[PDB]
């Protein structure tokens, strides 16, 4: 029932069924046919949650080392900002335990062991469930939802006995991710208006409030 | 009935009063007759003109106000940095920054985008409700809302309503040509209008428009 | 179609309430913009169609030909003055004007040469417009078709109606383009290209507002 800042048509297509719907469509791109309908409808949710999954890795992931490091777990020498690492040689390039050409390679071959067999859950529910897999193939079969494939192995540790726990726990996980997504543009964007890492940044907004703001840096 | 409606009412230009436009029968405020360019001879383009007469003198009056109260004050005593009016948006590209009455614990804005972005999303959204429909009531009239916009009831009475309107008409066309004639003379004597008040005040013989007529 | 009809887009969007009676929406490029009432009788309004019209196809020619110039100097041809504000001036230098700084080409020196054929070729042209001429004779003033139709893309109602309206809103844009264009050569002095490598630079500091204190009437 709870609903946000929605257009016209908005309710028409959004409608209260899948976890974190609020009907927020400004521009519509989920019109069924309207336009928008070359997408299936059942991409863009799908979509949502990798994108937002991904995007709690990189907001807890781009601020780690930099915490750890002053708070003190790590050497300070790898205690780096996000931007150092490698990921823009040109601003940074950090040596690691292999040149970033062959981490790249061991990256993509790895992803896509585990992207191709992802695809094709999507495309054809069930369909890793058949074929031998070094035998860890019963466990990664799906519960016939692509974004929540559910197992022994994916859901491990087993919370939610009951549709009204989980019903809400996904409400929680795409708004997690809802604030994770908006952290990562953050970190990138806030970045690229500064030269140094995102928590000093916080560091230097705690300390100088009116003076380190947005409108304070550049204009 | 008013004497400022029907067609007994005062010409522009008086006594010397000849030809009057068809149209132009006096059942609207601040009516004199005066159309030499047939610029509202349509009934539709009328009422276009007549709305934007109505929100120019509106703008207008408000200029004029805010032209004069800050450069008043500096005379008081209140400095600001930059007073003149024309000489009043360069005050954020100071170091100091744009502080309001001249005091750092007010508004003291600092950066002309975000000003500029606010001011869009804002007038947008009044401009907006002012032609459609908002939270501050519906369209009833283009320019006279009504009791949402007229919270004290002046258009409770339709004489006294109508009275009002000239009125508002008469000094919002002074507040326009007033507003021309800052402009006028910022661009020409490229001063304030108080300091060229207390300078005509002072030799007007001399220190009137004919000296800057000179190029 | 969805721009021709009452149910059309409006300049304002969903704040438009007092549309015109005069404009329902039988001419392409109606969003019901009409507030100083400069098109209420039908005569007028027609002449004032054919005004933009011929306007936007010379805001279209104009801002083509300001900006190719500019590309083509900034790949490395070579000119004169590539910036369209200053192109007409090399006609005074010793070498005339070059076309693309090969002499070979039209090479022309007299600009009274230059005027005078132009008022010939232009007035008869023009003349042809509002008349007839060689390339068929008068029937739509601003759609005449046949001659300058050889395409034949404006055969089927629907799609003439629908270039007709992308027609006009190309045309608006490029009108405004070049507004745009004669405002940025008065104020900054600039090439507009050029401008826009300074925007890009440092969006913050060369941008528009640099200039708000360059017209002080000081006297
Ligand atoms: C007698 C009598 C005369 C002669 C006038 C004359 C005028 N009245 Mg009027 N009124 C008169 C009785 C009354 N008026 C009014 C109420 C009003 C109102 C509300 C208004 C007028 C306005 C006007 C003007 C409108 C006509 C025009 O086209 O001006 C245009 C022509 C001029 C202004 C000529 C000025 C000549 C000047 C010497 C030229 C300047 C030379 C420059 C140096 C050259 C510039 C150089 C280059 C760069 C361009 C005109 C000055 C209107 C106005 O303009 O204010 C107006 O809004 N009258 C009432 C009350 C019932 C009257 C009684
Ligand atoms: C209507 C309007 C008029 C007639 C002017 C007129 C002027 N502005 Mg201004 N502005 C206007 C609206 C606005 N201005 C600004 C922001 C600025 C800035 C930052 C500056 C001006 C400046 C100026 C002057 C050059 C000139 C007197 C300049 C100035 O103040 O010169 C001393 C200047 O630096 N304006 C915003 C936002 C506006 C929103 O409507
Ligand atoms: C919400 C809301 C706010 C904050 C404003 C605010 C304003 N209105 Mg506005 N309006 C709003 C709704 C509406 N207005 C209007 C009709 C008008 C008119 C006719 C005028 C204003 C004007 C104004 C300005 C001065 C009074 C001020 C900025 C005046 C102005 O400055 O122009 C003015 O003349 N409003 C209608 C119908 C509305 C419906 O919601
Ligand atoms: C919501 C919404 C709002 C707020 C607007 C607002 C606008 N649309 Mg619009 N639209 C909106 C939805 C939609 N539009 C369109 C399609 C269009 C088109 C095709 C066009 C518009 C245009 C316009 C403008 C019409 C009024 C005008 O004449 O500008 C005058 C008023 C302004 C530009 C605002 C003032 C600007 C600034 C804040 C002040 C400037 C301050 C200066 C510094 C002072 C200058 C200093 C000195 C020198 C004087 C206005 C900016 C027209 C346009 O202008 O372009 C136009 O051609 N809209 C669609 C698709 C169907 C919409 C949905
Ligand atoms: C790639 C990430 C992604 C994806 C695929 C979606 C997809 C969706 N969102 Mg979500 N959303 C996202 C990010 C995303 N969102 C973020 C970051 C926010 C926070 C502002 C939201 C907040 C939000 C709300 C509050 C609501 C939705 C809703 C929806 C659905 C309808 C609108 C749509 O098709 O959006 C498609 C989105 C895209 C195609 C991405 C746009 C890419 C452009 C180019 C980026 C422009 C911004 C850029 C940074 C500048 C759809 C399933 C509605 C719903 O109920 O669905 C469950 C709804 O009510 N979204
Ligand atoms: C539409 C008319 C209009 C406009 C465009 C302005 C615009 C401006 N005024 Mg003026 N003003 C006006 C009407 C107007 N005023 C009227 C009617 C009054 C009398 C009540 C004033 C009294 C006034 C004072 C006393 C001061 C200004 C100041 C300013 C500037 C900053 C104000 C601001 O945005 O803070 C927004 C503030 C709040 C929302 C609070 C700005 C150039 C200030 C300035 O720096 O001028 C040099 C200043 O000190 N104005
Ligand atoms: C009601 C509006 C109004 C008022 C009260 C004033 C008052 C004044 N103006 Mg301004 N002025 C106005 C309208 C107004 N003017 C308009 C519309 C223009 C544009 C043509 C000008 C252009 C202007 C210039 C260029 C100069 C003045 C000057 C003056 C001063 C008088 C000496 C001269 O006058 C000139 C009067 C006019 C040019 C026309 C106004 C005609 C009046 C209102 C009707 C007759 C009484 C005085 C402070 C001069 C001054 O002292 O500055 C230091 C000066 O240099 N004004
Ligand atoms: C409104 C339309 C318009 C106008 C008035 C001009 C005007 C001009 N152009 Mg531009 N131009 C335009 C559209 C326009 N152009 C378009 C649409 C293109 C893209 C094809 C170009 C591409 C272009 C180039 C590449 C060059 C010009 C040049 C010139 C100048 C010499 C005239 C010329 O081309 O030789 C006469 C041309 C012919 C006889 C060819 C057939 C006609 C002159 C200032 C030249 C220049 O820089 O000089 C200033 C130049 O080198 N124009
Ligand atoms: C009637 C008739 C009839 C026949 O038919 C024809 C003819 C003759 C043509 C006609 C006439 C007409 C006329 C006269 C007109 C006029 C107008 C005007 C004056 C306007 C103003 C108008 C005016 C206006 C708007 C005004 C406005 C204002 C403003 C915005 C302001 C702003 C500001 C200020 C405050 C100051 C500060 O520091 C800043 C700023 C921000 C800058
Ligand atoms: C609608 C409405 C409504 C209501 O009723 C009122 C109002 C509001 C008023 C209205 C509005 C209006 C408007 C906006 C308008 C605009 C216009 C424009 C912009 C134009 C342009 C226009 C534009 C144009 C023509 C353009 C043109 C161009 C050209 C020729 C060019 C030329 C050239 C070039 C190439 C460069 C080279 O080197 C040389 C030369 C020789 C220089």
């Amino acid at each position: 029932r709870s609903l946000i800042f929605a257009s016209k048509q908005s309710l028409s297509y959004l409608d209260g069924t899948l976890p974190g719907d609020y009907g927020f469509d400004p521009l519509g791109l989920m019109d069924p046919e309207g336009a928008g309908g070359f997408i299936d409808p059942q991409w863009l949710p799908y979509a949502e949650i990798i994108n937002g999954r991904f995007a709690m890795l990189g907001a807890a992931g781009a601020i780690a080392p930099e915490v750890l490091g002053r708070i003190g777990l790590i050497p300070q020498e790898t205690a780096i900002p996000w931007f150092q690492s490698g990921v823009i040689p040109p601003v940074g390039n950090y040596s690691y335990w292999a040149d970033p050409y062959t981490l790249f390679v061991l990256e993509m071959a790895l992803m896509g062991f585990a992207e191709h067999r992802r695809a094709q859950d999507y495309y054809k529910p069930g369909s890793m469930g058949k074929q031998y897999f070094l035998g860890l193939e019963k466990f990664l079969g799906g519960s016939g939802n692509p974004a929540y494939p559910g197992g022994p192995i994916f859901n491990f540790l087993g919370f939610g006995k009951n549709e009204k726990e989980l019903q809400e726990l996904k409400v929680k996980e795409v708004k997690n991710g809802r604030l994770a997504m908006m952290a990562v543009l953050g970190y990138f964007t806030q970045a690229i208006f500064t030269g140094v890492g995102p928590f000093q940044n916080l560091l230097d907004h705690l300390a100088d409030p009116v003076h380190n703001n947005v409108l304070t840096n550049l204009k | 009935d008013s004497i400022w409606y029907g067609a007994d009412r005062p010409k522009y230009l008086g006594p010397f009063s000849g030809e009057t436009p068809s149209y132009l029968t006096g059942e609207f405020a601040g009516d004199y007759g005066w159309d030499t360019a047939g610029l509202s001879s349509d009934p539709e383009t009328f009422a276009r003109n007549r709305e934007l007469e109505v929100i120019h003198a509106r703008w207008a009056m408000l200029g004029a106000l805010g032209c004069l109260t800050p450069e008043l004050l500096a005379k008081s005593g209140v400095k600001f940095g930059e007073a003149v009016w024309f000489k009043a948006g360069a005050q954020i590209f100071s170091e100091g920054g744009l502080d309001y009455l001249g005091n750092p614990s007010l508004v003291h804005a600092q950066s002309i985008l975000a000003i500029w972005a606010s001011q869009v999303v804002l007038m947008g959204a009044v401009e907006g409700y002012r032609v459609a429909g908002g939270p501050l009531g519906e369209i009833t009239d283009p320019i006279y809302p009504g009791g949402s916009f007229d919270p004290l009831g002046l258009a409770d009475d339709p004489d006294t309503f109508a009275e009002l309107k000239v009125k508002e008409i008469k000094n919002g066309r002074l507040a326009m040509f007033s507003m021309f004639g800052f402009f006028v003379q910022a661009i020409v004597t490229g001063k304030g209008p108080l300091e060229n008040l207390n300078d005509h005040l002072a030799d007007p013989v001399a220190n009137n428009a004919w000296a800057y007529a000179t190029n």
